[PDB]
């Protein structure tokens, strides 16, 4: 018997006993988000100790395989999962400073309050609190204070835990044959194997730089545009050719800028489009939304839900009665289980959530057909582009009228159009300079190209460098900025939003043309149209068992990711900055401070 | 007159196992073929060689009714010339096979919370099965070039399994019950004969 | 493997009784279970299928019970034409095993021994060899006294026995006996003697001849 | 009309090899699968072998365990065993036995043949003897070894009355019989009376004049 006869025997075994306790833990899961009681906590905990249990003692045995002997291309990427070490490797003393570290860094990030001064009977939280205060205040002092307070308290407390973190997991990763962290998370996509669909983990930063070396005049002239609406609120504080101060942002990291819409409105006498009073009116509830949602997403071509799915999923909060978790969410239990757990509402943004989900049920149910260890997106940022893309087609005007929803008569303008274009933009092209500077600069600390002595330095030389925004005060050694995240006090990736975001806009734009469609892109429904969804099923299917090149190719055509469909769909915003800006000056200069 | 009991085969407790399915010979009887059209639900009833309208207006000397339980998806394999765990080491039928088979939806008293695990089946043999072969060996696997001194380790596996039938599961996944009826007719008098 | 055990190893039932018989199982073998009949000289038939079903041309006093493990076979009204050996088999697994049996033997009113006795025929003489033949005739008991006096003398270590099967019409038995010796011997004696004693003669029969006659 | 009939069966040295051969007729004998079981003299039945339609599975018992071969001749309608190695309790009548259908091959029942003897002993052939005995009157067959004899009365045509005893064994090695016939006593004798020996393993046919 040859080592590829045993290795498949072995992956049948765990399939089949794996499909069985994993959806005993989905089960439990499913019971304890749903009710809330410590049994339920206890029999979760339970069934995830045996699913874990049994991950690591298949994955003890997986090794006696030689890896260089199996030619199959994709029993070899279930052997590959499973091989993988991770913190095994390490000592136990190493393993639990690990634990504790990480430990330590989540709960002090969820448990940081600050107080006012001169007042201990006063003290406000995150969330709420410091988030809801920033994204809703003008005053300069007030702003300021929420800003360096968060990294005061909490920033200054993550500094020295941080330290060990990188020379722990990089011996780790040298373990493992690799050279730090900042391999082992790009590692996700490379891809070896198959030939003339290679990617190498180091072509990551040439491809991100790449492509972001084509959002710049895009984003330079919305960083414009913005400053010179801010001046009008905050006359003395920002200099016509400087930068954006880091707390005038509307999001107390820089990550979004949606809560800036009600100052930079170009049009605040129309309105937008909103159909709660309507939906209301018509004696809309639960079950109504989201049997349209399967009507829609019947008409591209799209199998319905089954008879299970409207009787075991949750789509209303039972009440004080039961107690379970109000956030969206799309669960694929195992062995043909499919539920929505939602909360929804009468409202446009639970009816655009609903297609959400939605959408994510549909993907989860087309890759069930799959063995357990390729049940999952072929990288990490395909399925919330595919969730995300069915929400663009639903709050479509046309759409809207298409339902009974809008007024028959209701003429669109030209002017509430450029109101939605920037209502996109500033959530969706002012995420993006963050995303590529927090990867890079962690990149670089792994790595060990910034010295240990010089990294805030080159945390705030590459703010005014590449995202354009400058501190209100400077710092020293003493902060960990970078700490104040979620993503990186607790250990995870956040290149997938770029990722996902560049991804997004290729899909709908495949899409779109593929449905014939004739006129701005922005407004653009794919319903009634066959092509449209068989060409996006012929990848739902695929899920691991490919590579996320092919699967790529497979829709949009391309092999790469590119960010031209993301110029595209905000050409009619682009050329009304342009024209805006004809009295300002585009660009910053990396030397003005507020401090200065 | 001695009605045919196929009351007594389909309208049983409990059914058998894939890899142990259960045959009845019923002869020395009249057979109408209209009682079995009840229990409305039928997810498959499907006739080989005879026409089921044909049905009631023949003779035989003997009729075989085999027995057993299986996952939805796998009912497509119970067919002439199917491919699958259950068609290669559990339950095979042969080419020229001339038959009925009837497949019903069992959820509604086959599947228990917690999960069902009467129902097993063979997940691994040397070799394939010739057809109506019933095999209830429990020897040890040995998928590698040690011997496993009858002791199950590294290589060595135990081969069957168990399914795990639950009422929340998909259609695919939920239990459905099988009989398939085997019509002999011999150069002795024939004896099994309709209305 | 499978054993499986048959009892009662012999049973005796009159004309007009009902007769069972329990055959058991070292497992669980459901309904597969067949019970055979099986006259002397004869291949076994099959009278009960599938753990109690009936066939074709049989009576229906023939009725099986059981399931599970322990089996039980039944007769009716039994008739003078139910003397045999009654099987029971397996067929769930590999090596089918039959069990031990069960003879019947149908107990009837006591008759009369018709003793007829052969005297040699010549051509024993002529090969040097002897042979008296005793011959007993329809009597139920299986065996009865047979005993020589030649030459008003007893012998004995010369002689065979024979012994005949039930009969279905009547249930009666038959015996037969030869006595072997050489010519020169049986020359030497003049008086050949068969005496029979039975239940049902008030006294023992003695049938005689002589050398001379 | 489905008949089965068994031969091949007779005497042999211990030692050697013997084939027995089932024939059968009256039904499609090429997908069906056959058994075969013997009986001891004075013993119960005993399994000795199965075979499936084709010719792919074959299973045995243990105490037959490799000395025992059995074969199919689908076209033929015959089922064929070879016996090798024979020892001393070998000695039994074997019938074949029809199975279920494919490779359902534990199955068995309402069809056997007559059977076919075999023995295994280191004696030879001996030819019987028969002898007159004249109420009743009847033949006494005597010194023959191998196996066994019919005894008919006048070709068969008297029924009632026959008594055929079974064979003994003389200790010089042989085996005697004596079989009687049974006349009215109110009438004495007027038919001609002819008891017809058959010694199929001798072929030794006798005829024989009581009166
Ligand atoms: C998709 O096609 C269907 C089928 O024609 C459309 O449904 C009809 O649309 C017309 C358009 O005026 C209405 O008059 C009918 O009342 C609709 N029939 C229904 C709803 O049963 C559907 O509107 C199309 N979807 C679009 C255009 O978005
Ligand atoms: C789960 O919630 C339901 C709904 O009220 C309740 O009846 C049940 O008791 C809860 N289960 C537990 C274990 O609390
Ligand atoms: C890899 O193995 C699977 C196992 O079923 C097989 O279907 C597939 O064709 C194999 N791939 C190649 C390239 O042979
Ligand atoms: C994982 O670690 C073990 C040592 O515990 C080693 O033998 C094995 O090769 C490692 N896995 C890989 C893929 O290198
Ligand atoms: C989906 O379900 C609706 C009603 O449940 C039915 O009318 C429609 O035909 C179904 N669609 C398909 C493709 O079967
Ligand atoms: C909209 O259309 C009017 C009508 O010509 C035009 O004057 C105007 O420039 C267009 N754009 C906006 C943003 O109003
Ligand atoms: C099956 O049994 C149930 C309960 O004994 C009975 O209600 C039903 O009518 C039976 N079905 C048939 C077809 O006889
Ligand atoms: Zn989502």
């Amino acid at each position: 018997s040859t080592i590829e006869e045993q290795a498949k025997t072995f992956l049948d075994k765990f399939n089949h006993e794996a499909e069985d306790l994993f959806y005993q833990s989905s089960l439990a899961s499913w019971n304890y988000n749903t009710n809330i009681t410590e049994e339920n906590v206890q029999n979760m905990n339970n069934a995830g100790d045996k699913w874990s249990a049994f991950l690591k003692e298949q994955s003890t045995l997986a090794q006696m395989y030689p890896l260089q002997e199996i030619q199959n291309l994709t029993v070899k990427l279930q052997l590959q999962a499973l091989q993988q070490n991770g913190s095994s490797v390490l000592s136990e003393d190493k393993s639990k400073r690990l634990n504790t570290i990480l430990n330590t860094m989540s709960t002090i990030y969820s448990t940081g309050k600050v107080c006012n001064p001169d007042n201990p009977q006063e003290c406000l939280l995150l969330e709420p609190g410091l988030n809801e205060i920033m994204a809703n205040s003008l005053d300069y002092n007030e702003r300021l204070w929420a800003w360096e307070s968060w990294r005061s308290e909490v920033g200054k407390q993550l500094r020295p835990l941080y330290e060990e973190y990188v020379v722990l997991k990089n011996e780790m990763a040298r373990a493992n044959h690799y050279e730090d962290y900042g391999d082992y998370w790009r590692g996700d996509y490379e891809v070896n194997g198959v030939d003339g669909y290679d990617y190498s983990r180091g072509q990551l930063i040439e491809d991100v730089e790449h492509t972001f070396e084509e959002i710049k005049p895009l984003y330079e002239h919305l960083h414009a545009y913005v400053r010179a609406k801010l001046m009008n609120a905050y006359p003395s504080y920002i200099s016509p050719i400087g930068c954006l101060p880091a707390h005038l942002l509307g999001d107390m990291w820089g990550r979004f800028w949606t809560n800036l819409y009600s100052l930079t409105v170009p049009f605040g006498q129309k309105p937008n489009i909103d159909v709660t009073d309507a939906m209301v009116d018509q004696a809309w509830d639960a079950q109504r939304i989201f049997k349209e949602a399967e009507k829609f997403f019947v008409s591209v071509g799209l199998p319905n839900m089954t008879q299970g799915f409207w009787e075991n999923s949750m789509l209303t909060d039972p009440g004080n009665v039961q107690k379970a978790v109000c956030h969206p969410t799309a669960w694929d239990l195992g062995k043909g289980d499919f539920r929505i757990l939602m909360c929804t509402k009468v409202t446009m943004d639970d009816f655009l959530t609903a297609h959400h989900e939605m959408g994510h049920i549909q993907y989860d149910m087309a890759y069930a057909a799959q063995p357990f260890l390729l049940r999952n997106g072929a990288n990490e940022g395909f399925h919330e582009a595919v969730g995300e893309i069915m929400s663009l087609s639903a709050a479509t005007p046309k759409h809207l009228k298409s339902i009974g929803l809008l007024s028959p008569d209701f003429q669109e303008d030209n002017e509430t159009e450029i109101n939605f274009l920037l209502k996109q933009a500033l959530t969706i092209v002012g995420t993006l300079p963050f995303t590529y500077m927090l990867e890079k600069w962690r990149w670089m600390v792994f790595k060990g190209e910034i010295p240990k002595d010089q990294w805030m330095k080159k945390w705030w030389e590459m703010k005014r460098e590449i995202v354009g925004v400058v501190e209100p005060v400077p710092h020293d050694e003493t902060y960990c900025d970078p700490a104040s995240l979620f993503h990186v006090s607790n250990d995870y990736s956040f290149i997938r939003y770029y990722t996902r975001t560049l991804y997004q806009f290729q899909f709908q734009e495949a899409l779109c043309q593929a449905a014939k469609h004739e006129g701005p892109l922005h407004k653009c429904d794919i319903s009634n149209s066959t092509e449209a969804g068989q060409k996006l099923f012929n990848m739902l299917r695929l899920g691991k068992s490919e590579p996320w090149t092919l699967a790529l190719e497979n829709v949009v055509g391309a092999k790469n990711m590119n960010v031209r469909p993301l110029l595209n769909y905000f050409e009619p915003l682009f050329t009304w900055l342009k024209d805006q800006n004809k009295n300002s000056f585009v660009g910053w200069s990396t030397d003005w401070s507020p401090y200065a | 007159t001695n009605l045919c009991p196929f009351d007594e085969v389909f309208n049983a407790t409990r059914f058998a196992s894939v890899y142990a399915w259960n045959r009845k010979r019923i002869s020395n009887c009249v057979a109408d073929y209209s009682v079995l059209y009840n229990f409305a639900p039928f997810f498959a009833f499907k006739c080989y060689g005879v026409s089921p309208t044909k049905l009631n207006d023949l003779c035989f000397t003997n009729v075989y009714a085999d027995s057993f339980v299986i996952r939805g998806n796998e009912v497509s394999q119970i067919a002439p010339g199917q491919t699958g765990n259950i068609a290669d080491y559990n339950y095979k039928l042969p080419d020229d096979f001339t038959g009925c088979v009837i497949a019903w939806n069992s959820n509604k008293l086959d599947s228990k919370v917690g999960g069902n695990y009467n129902y097993r089946y063979r997940l691994f043999r040397k070799s394939n099965l010739k057809p109506f072969e019933r095999d209830i060996s429990t020897e040890i696997y040995q998928a590698g070039n040690k011997p496993c001194n009858g002791v199950a380790g590294v290589n060595c596996y135990f081969p069957l399994q168990s399914y795990g039938f639950r009422p929340t599961y998909g259609v695919g996944h939920q239990p459905y019950r099988v009989v398939v009826l085997s019509f002999e007719l011999l150069h002795a008098p024939a004896t099994v004969c309709g209305p | 493997d499978i054993q499986m055990t048959q009892s009662p190893s012999s049973l005796s039932a009159s004309v007009g009784d009902r007769v069972t018989i329990t055959c058991r199982a070292s497992q669980s073998i459901s309904n597969y279970l067949n019970w055979y009949q099986q006259k002397p000289g004869k291949a076994p038939k099959l009278l009960i299928y599938d753990a109690s079903n009936l066939e074709t041309g049989v009576p229906s006093r023939f009725s099986g019970s059981g399931s599970g493990a322990d089996f039980t076979f039944t007769i009716g009204s039994l008739q003078p034409e139910d003397s045999a050996t009654y099987y029971c088999q397996q067929y769930d697994n590999l090596p089918l095993t039959f069990g031990g049996g069960t003879k019947v033997e149908i107990k009837g009113t006591v008759a009369a021994p018709s003793v007829f006795i052969f005297p040699p025929s010549d051509e024993q003489l002529k090969s040097g060899t002897a042979s008296v033949v005793c011959l007993l005739n329809n009597f139920y008991p299986r065996e009865a006294k047979v005993q020589w006096k030649v030459d008003n003398a007893l012998q004995s270590g010369n002689s065979q026995e024979s012994v005949t099967e039930q009969d279905s019409k009547d249930s009666t038995y038959s015996l037969s006996s030869t006595l072997t010796l050489s010519k020169a011997d049986y020359e030497k004696h003049k008086v050949y003697a068969c005496e029979v004693t039975h239940q049902g003669l008030s006294s023992p029969v003695t049938k005689s001849f002589n050398r001379g006659e | 009309q489905v008949q089965l009939v068994e031969s091949g069966g007779g005497v042999v040295q211990p030692g050697r090899s013997l084939r027995l051969s089932c024939a059968a007729s009256g039904f499609t004998f090429s997908n069906y699968g056959m058994h075969w079981v013997r009986q001891a003299p004075g013993k119960g039945l005993e399994w000795v072998a199965v075979i499936s339609h084709d010719a792919s599975n074959k299973y045995y018992a243990d105490s037959v365990k490799g000395r025992f071969t059995i074969s199919r001749d689908n076209s033929k309608n015959t089922q064929y065993l070879q016996m090798n190695s024979l020892r001393a309790e070998d000695t039994a009548v074997y019938y074949c036995a029809k199975g279920g259908g494919y490779s359902y091959v534990v199955d068995m029942g309402p069809y056997w043949g007559q059977g076919t003897l075999v023995t295994v002993s280191s004696a030879s052939t001996k030819g019987p003897s028969v002898f007159p005995l004249a109420a009743a009157l009847g033949c006494l067959v005597k010194d023959y070894f191998p196996e066994p004899v019919t005894v008919s009365w006048n070709s068969g045509a008297l029924t009632s009355g026959v008594h055929t005893f079974p064979a003994v064994l003389q200790s010089s090695g042989l085996y005697s019989l004596s079989s009687v016939v049974t006349v009215p006593s109110s009438s004495l004798g007027t038919q001609t009376y002819i008891c017809n020996v058959n010694h199929k393993p001798s072929n030794t046919k006798v005829d024989k004049r009581v009166e």
